[PDB]
RNA sequence: AAAUUGUUGAAAGGGAAGGGCAUUUGAUCAGACAUGGUGUUUUGUAUU
RNA sequence: AUACUGCCAGCUGGGACUGAGGACUGCGACGUAAGUCAAGGAUGCUGGCAUAAUGGUUAUAUGCCGCCCGUCUUGAAACAC
RNA sequence: CCUGAAAAUGGAUGGCGCUCAAGCGUGUUACCUAUACUCUACCGUCAGGGUUGAUAUGAUGCCCUGACGAGUAGGCAGGCGUGGAGGUCAGUGACGAAGCCUAGACCGUAAGGUCGGGUCGAACGGCCUCUAGUGCAGAUCUUGGUGGUAGUAGCAAAUAUU
RNA sequence: UUGGCGGAAAGGCCUUGGGUGCUUGCUGGCGAAUUGCAAUGUCAUUUUGCGUGGGGAUAAAUCAUUUGUAUACGACUUAGA
């Protein structure tokens, strides 16, 4: 054989963690993501998009609108580094923000069984949307042209440099 | 999959092969030193092939696992099962090429229902 | 930037300009060069005319045919100096010649668009007052380029139907602005100047 | 094996310059062509769709005989010749079909892309 | 409108070099509107993408893409430094690289 | 067996070829997921 | 007053690389004080895939680089052997 | 700066090219990048140390710490292979040993080891030691075999054949 | 559809008129979700092949023979229903 029998044995018990000192503390938003900005998307299926920012999430996210009547951006939560910060600002009193986090934006992820080789909203959420979006367009109304701009999707024209430009 | 280590990084994965093996037939590709006066791999010029040194060693803590991160451990029967028993999370076992088709069919029942991982559960069958 | 940008080579040092396009071409510009007849050099006809000669008395002695050939035209000039300052021998220096053009004049494709000029490379703006200067039209007929006749001809009958059509575009503009004289100083225009345009 | 032979105006059927007409091998390869022919024959093939499918001439051993060189000198005076081996195959329409069946691998973002472009365009 | 673009336009010049040693674990990126160091630091941190197409079908699509990101400025003329998580091809020197604006900070 | 050669297949081939670092593309391939464990929809009706 | 210089155990931001270790023990900080901490080495939340996607090998292409080994020799790629 | 200032293949501030320079002299900053420096990981070497639990681990074990690493001629050390020998695995094998082929996989910095597939048909290997006719790229090395040259030089003296 | 212009590499630029679509010039109604917090998230071509439906016209070159204004051989003047 390879060896006859070994004098000197390993263990395999798996050996635990030191105890981390990696306490969390909450994040420092930048000044200008304040609740009632418009935001343009940067990334994802609503790309290039100016939503309204509602709230600041639990998990580091933000809760934002389109509203969903005017552009079609439903109330969903997007990350803080990819929306760009606008000068542009909607009062958010008499809309009521307390009702959503992450609790409210659950999924229950399907199975790994179910393969989409061949391949609806809930009640509450369009009533609560459509309340949202009610209370804010209600509000937005007092400013000229703020439904056109918030309807129009933003973009990057021929000599438009980012790091000069002012949003 | 296994004991807590660092992922397994190879410094070196390239082959090390002897100076000229590509162009002479004669220089088989097993490495061997340069030791001419003049040589250019053993002056270590630039461009030029590396030659083996101990920086290229591997991490101890990583040293001789499989991918899996058990060690193969050759094997020719029952008995040599036997010794990695108790280490399935460390050890694999690699039966040796010379075991007949029965003795390697037992040999990887007595693996399959120690939990012992073989690295060539497929000499001889069917393919 | 550009996906073709088109040089006005008049006027301009040749040395410069292709130090300018070749940073360019190996940057990934396409560009084309067009008066090359009416670049310049530096120094007086003279000069650079016994330059041309020194070029002219290196060919390679037992078969001239090998020998570096010594191009005329004005363009070609211009792309030799070019390919100094690109390595031309890889892939890439290929690559970079190939998105390189240079004409005579300004070919049909081009007289219709817009042409470009490279401050840097400027003779106006680069040579100090009172220095001589070659052009490379000049230079190229006294080393054998033959041609200079038609190149000026066909610049001659564009330049006519180019002012022709800039005649026809100051029409317009001043028909423009003078109908739209009415519909400027409104309501709408007082908020565009007011909120910056 | 062309190197310093003569040129003739019957390469350009071909697209060459140098074509030769060797009597000896074109002989050997036609007799073992009509061998081949009569074992088509025996098998009872088309003998018409029949087409040379492979041809493979290597070398044999070498037959050894000495040549008389200046000052008392003896070289080699060798025969090259040839192991000679073919097959005629009855030719056939294109028979290779049935091409692989490239199952996808999609991304949550891929199949909610997907679904969207059915709901928007037909 | 017919213009969809959310990112700034880059090329991909070579990779960090001496005068006879490249790096190609190191590119230099000149961001298509910067001209000075002062106006690359916008950028710095940023994503950049090369995006590229091949004639074979991986995971649903013939586009391809390699990440990374700017991590400093080089030089005095607004040139960039940048990573990717795989180097880029040497055949993409003067190619097109999409410079996006996040992560962001405005 | 090798040198050397034929055929077939795959690739490259602007005055050599071969090599190193690095990626890309094509080809090819190894490496957790029923498994000691979470508890019930007992499939091929001591066991999952 | 400002400039220039020196200092701050001054303040406020944008980036990049790294995360070795693996129960505790130590030195400290925090209204001293039950406890918490950024204090003897990265944790937390989340997503997609789970397969040639990452990766390995291989062939090519591209950027840069790369003279033919052995030998005698102060000196070899040598028009030295 | 110019004259002085003439050598033989075509020709070299490295080249292109450059003229308020991209020249010369001198100041000021910014920037680029060595296998150098700083910090980090990992490898080895050396050094200094810690460690007697009845426990399940052979104390040249398990650890902590720091500093180092160029190399011909040369010295020493730790190892990898080969033939044969003593022990042992009551080892592998005609249900296929050895050998060979395989831009297949794994392991080792490496020498190399292990395995998948094909071929084959009778022996062979791991470990602890012993032993040597023990490792090749060269020696105008030896013997055998094979190439490019190359379907090439050539097969043309002595009258001549039909 | 109409009238021109453009030979430098024109292969593009103007122009009369009849249809049809949109118009953000101003004011509306409806839809967007779930790609789940980003993943270029696929929208431009450069060619080729295989077919479909609407037209359009039904050659030559080479070998072999000949020639000798040609010729080492190829190649070349030539002829040949």
């Amino acid at each position: 054989t390879a060896q006859q029998a070994p004098k000197w044995y390993p263990s395999e018990d798996v050996a635990a963690p030191k105890k981390t000192r990696k306490a969390v503390r909450p994040q420092k938003l930048r000044a200008s993501l304040v609740p009632g900005t418009v935001l343009i998307l940067l990334a994802g299926r609503f790309r290039g998009k100016r939503v309204v920012y509602l709230k600041h999430l639990e998990d580091n996210t933000l809760l934002v609108t389109g509203p969903f009547k005017v552009n079609g951006v439903p109330l969903r939560r997007v990350n803080a580094r990819y929306v760009i910060a606008t000068s542009t600002k909607v009062s958010v009193e008499g809309v009521n923000v307390e009702k959503f986090n992450v609790e409210y934006f659950a999924k229950e992820k399907l199975t790994k069984k179910e393969k989409k080789e061949a391949n609806e909203i809930k009640t509450e959420r369009v009533e609560d949307q459509k309340v949202v979006d009610k209370a804010l367009l209600a509000e937005i109304k007092k400013t000229p042209l703020l439904k056109q701009y918030l309807s129009a999707s933003f973009s990057l024209k021929n000599g438009d440099k980012p790091h000069l430009l002012k949003f | 999959a296994s004991l807590p280590h660092p992922k397994i990084v190879k410094k070196h994965t390239k082959k090390f092969k002897r100076h000229h093996s590509d162009r002479y037939h004669r220089v088989a590709e097993n490495w061997r030193k340069q030791k001419g006066i003049d040589s250019v791999v053993r002056r270590r010029f630039r461009g030029n092939i590396s030659q083996p040194k101990i920086g290229y060693g591997s991490n101890k803590k990583t040293k001789f696992l499989s991918p899996s991160g058990h060690k193969t451990f050759l094997v020719a029967n029952v008995k040599d099962l036997e010794t990695l028993t108790m280490h399935t999370k460390t050890y694999a076992a690699e039966i040796a090429h010379n075991i007949s088709a029965k003795n390697r069919v037992v040999i990887l029942a007595r693996a399959k229902a120690l939990g012992i991982k073989v690295t060539n559960p497929k000499g001889r069958l069917a393919l | 930037v550009e996906p073709v940008v088109v040089i006005d080579g008049k006027g301009h040092l040749v040395g410069r300009l292709a130090s300018v396009v070749a940073k360019q071409l190996l940057n990934g510009q396409k560009i084309v060069v067009v008066r090359a007849e009416e670049l310049n050099i530096s120094g007086e006809f003279f000069r650079n005319k016994l330059k041309y000669h020194d070029f002219l008395r290196k060919a390679t002695a037992f078969n001239k045919t090998r020998g570096p050939f010594h191009f005329r035209a004005p363009s070609r000039i211009f792309y030799k100096a070019l390919r100094g300052m690109v390595s031309h021998k890889t892939a890439r220096g290929k690559a970079a010649l190939e998105r390189l053009k240079v004409f005579e004049g300004i070919p049909p494709p081009y007289d219709k668009k817009k042409r470009v000029v490279v401050p840097q490379a400027l003779r106006v703006l680069r040579l100090k007052p009172g220095r001589k200067y070659t052009t490379l039209g000049k230079l190229s007929t006294s080393v054998g380029w033959k041609y200079e006749d038609v190149v000026a001809k066909l610049e001659a009958k564009r330049k006519v139907s180019s002012a022709e059509y800039y005649a026809k575009k100051r029409a317009f503009t001043k028909k423009v602005a003078s109908a739209n004289a009415t519909a400027a100083e409104s309501d709408v225009a007082k908020q565009l100047a007011a909120l910056g345009y | 094996f062309n190197s310093s032979i003569g040129r003739t105006a019957q390469g350009k059927e071909f697209g060459v310059t140098k074509a030769r007409w060797p009597a000896k091998s074109v002989k050997f390869v036609q007799g073992l062509l009509q061998n081949a022919a009569a074992n088509a024959e025996a098998k009872g093939l088309d003998a018409t769709k029949l087409y040379v499918s492979h041809i493979q001439v290597n070398q044999a051993p070498k037959q050894r005989r000495r040549t008389y060189r200046a000052h008392g000198r003896i070289n080699k005076y060798e025969s090259s010749p040839s192991h000679i081996e073919l097959v005629v195959t009855e030719k056939e329409e294109a028979v290779a079909k049935a091409a692989e069946k490239k199952v996808v691998r999609l991304t949550s973002r891929q199949r909610g892309r997907i679904a969207a472009q059915k709901r928007i365009a037909a | 409108a017919e213009s969809h673009r959310l990112y700034v336009k880059g090329k991909h010049l070579s990779y960090q070099r001496s005068k006879r040693v490249n790096n190609p674990n190191v590119s230099l990126i000149k961001i298509e509107g910067v001209a000075t160091p002062q106006d690359a630091q916008f950028y710095l941190g940023k994503r950049i993408a090369y995006v590229y197409r091949a004639s074979k079908e991986v995971r649903g699509s013939k586009i391809r893409v390699m990440w990374g990101k700017v991590t400093r400025t080089h030089g005095n003329s607004g040139v960039v430094r940048a990573t990717f998580r795989n180097n880029l091809p040497a055949k993409t020197f003067g190619a097109s690289v999409r410079i996006f604006l996040y992560p962001s900070n405005i």
